[PDB]
């Protein structure tokens, strides 16, 4: 599953700053 | 030796195509901050002197046809033609609302066999949209190839990621509206292009609570199929 | 504002030269008849830029893998860049070996800024010549940066496509290179001399057989920038 | 199977002019 990937899968890791 | 020609009564089109809500089926993300790009990106080509267009949330049946049917507009009095996709993606292929498709298959639809009216001309296409997963730590009588006079201006390099703050919005976008404003009428396209890659490359890294996306890094990618050098401007 | 690759080294960099002619008959690939004479005036052409040549021949999957490893350990801190130049058969994404088959992706990866820091901000440049498909073009009338950075692919024709050449005068985009190099090696900044090279094959060039199925076809070349700087041989 | 296309896929195509 891992979650991290699942995220970078749906694209939903955005840079915060 | 030359450049291409820019003597026209128009510069020419720029599609840009703003996917930012997806089909849950999809289960792909809500990109946010691409409003923010798409207003950038329509500004600075609207200054550089194109006719620019934005569409929003489209299905990849629309997309295949927008690009479809522009490549059937007649561009006899046109320059070049820009196209502007902002989007999820992954290595080859871009994601509409309701899926995915090639990014050959919205590109073809250019090629000079294909667009009499654009043959010799520059046919752009900026591509902000992941093209994989992976991430980049950083360190310490004539006759012309149907497939000439194409670039593509990739925010990322294949199979790696694509970053983009909901606030600021896209690195590649922040940096190629950055150097356009700054010299979109003076250099040459791909002065242009090298300089947003060591913007992107040097002035950006990515911050997150999560570590597996800590300090990451990203260079973007230039296709290039030109035949002569481009400057935006008589 | 945007500079140039800093040139101010005791030397240009190394020139790692592939050529790969005769092929095992288990991989049924056929003599690459000219690409003699290809890497003869390619030697010449880098050797004038200032290069230290070095040409291989006849190699191996391993070899050509081991080649470029032991390179990219090498200590290159002295050099302004580097260059390797790829002659031989070739499919999307992969290259010939004596034996066989390898992804491009892997001979080059051994450069990246974290597997070859002596490089680190300095031009990787790749010259490929060979085929990467069969279809044919018919034509019509506090730093840290990208470990994938820096890197430049100059190809001889676009992914999918086949790639020409002349048993008699050897490749169109190793005929075209050496033209402009030897021409503006000196001058030109690295996209403008590819750029040129590019209307080159695409204009001056049109194949011409008994077979119908390959009379009058075309080409052009591909280039992928990941450069951060302009790159003048000087 | 086809011939035309073995030149291809061996390379064995070249420009005679």
């Amino acid at each position: 599953e891992t979650h991290a990937d699942y995220l970078l899968r749906t694209g939903q890791v955005v840079d915060i700053s | 030796t030359y450049q291409y020609n820019m003597n026209f009564e128009k510069l020419g089109k720029c599609i840009i195509i703003n996917n930012k809500n997806f089909d849950k089926v999809t289960g792909m993300g809500v990109r946010n901050g691409t409003d923010k790009d798409a207003e950038a990106l329509f500004k600075c080509f609207r200054s550089l002197g194109f006719d620019v267009i934005v569409y929003n949330d489209c299905s990849c049946a629309k997309m295949q046809d927008l690009l479809k049917k522009a490549s059937e507009e007649d561009h006899t009095n046109a320059a070049c033609f820009a196209c502007i996709l902002l989007s999820h993606g992954e290595e080859n292929v871009i994601y509409g609302k309701d899926g995915v498709t090639p990014i050959k298959d919205l590109t073809a639809h250019f090629r000079g066999d294909r667009c009499k009216t654009l043959l010799e001309k520059p046919k752009l296409f900026f591509i902000q949209a992941a093209r994989g997963t992976e991430l980049d730590d950083g360190i310490q009588r004539y006759k012309i190839p149907v497939e000439a006079d194409f670039l593509f201006a990739y925010s990322t390099v294949p199979g790696y990621y694509s970053w983009r703050s909901p606030g600021r919005g896209s690195w590649f976008v922040q940096a190629l509206c950055s150097i356009l404003e700054e010299h979109g009428k003076d250099l040459e396209i791909m002065q242009i292009l090298t300089r947003v890659n060591d913007r992107v490359a040097r002035h950006f890294e990515s911050q997150s609570d999560d570590p597996h996306f800590h300090e990451k890094k990203q260079i973007p990618c230039v296709v290039s199929m030109l035949t002569k050098e481009l400057y935006f401007s008589q």
